[PDB]
């Protein structure tokens, strides 16, 4: 397991342009569009995005392109924020995954937002942090998510991406 | 799913 199959696992993949879960319209893994209600402008952000004239659709390599970017974004988001960063940097390899699971879902703006459970975190208080980061509008609008990630924070293991088939 | 692994 490692930050892009667990995002792979929480933002599925889908080839045509789809809206998340605020209505928004999305593409490939979780690739935000716009937050327009108009399709037309979903569609010119996605052929700008891909290069060409996609007529909202792309194939399953420009999804992961857009993906590695998305991923990348997300991970520069917390290096070059005065918040994130210390946090990211005092994390182990597995909790600076959910940070960035976190990041990719709400921006790097919006975390840094969490300021409480950003210092527990930091403090390594991980039941303490895990019960924060659940009082939230992120965890009951999207609680299985949420759930993982946080059971991510609080146990430094993969145990939530594990299952019995160890794939499907 | 609709993935594959192994994991
Ligand atoms: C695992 O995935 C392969 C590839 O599609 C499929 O052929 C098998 O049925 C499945 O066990
Ligand atoms: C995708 C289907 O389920 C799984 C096994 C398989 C052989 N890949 C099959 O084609
Ligand atoms: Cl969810």
């Amino acid at each position: 397991m490692n930050i892009f199959e667990m995002l792979r696992i929480d933002e599925g993949l889908r080839l045509k342009i789809y809206k998340d879960t605020e209505g928004y319209y999305t593409i490939g893994i979780g690739h935000l569009l716009t937050k327009s209600p108009s399709l037309n402008a979903a569609k010119s952000e996605l052929d700008k995005a891909i290069g060409r004239n996609t007529n909202g659709v792309i194939t399953k390599d420009e999804a992961e392109k857009l993906f590695n970017q998305d991923v990348d974004a997300a991970v520069r988001g917390i290096l070059r924020n005065a918040k994130l960063k210390p946090v990211y940097d005092s994390l182990d390899a597995v909790r600076r995954a959910a940070l960035i699971n976190m990041v990719f879902q709400m921006g790097e703006t919006g975390v840094a937002g969490f300021t409480n459970s950003l210092r527990m975190l930091q403090q390594k208080r991980w039941d303490e942090a895990a019960v924060n980061l659940a009082k939230s509008r992120w965890y009951n609008q999207t609680p299985n998510r949420a759930k993982r990630v946080i059971t991510t924070f609080r146990t430094g293991t993969w145990d939530a991406y594990k299952n019995a088939c160890k794939x499907x | 799913x609709x993935n594959x692994x192994y994991x």
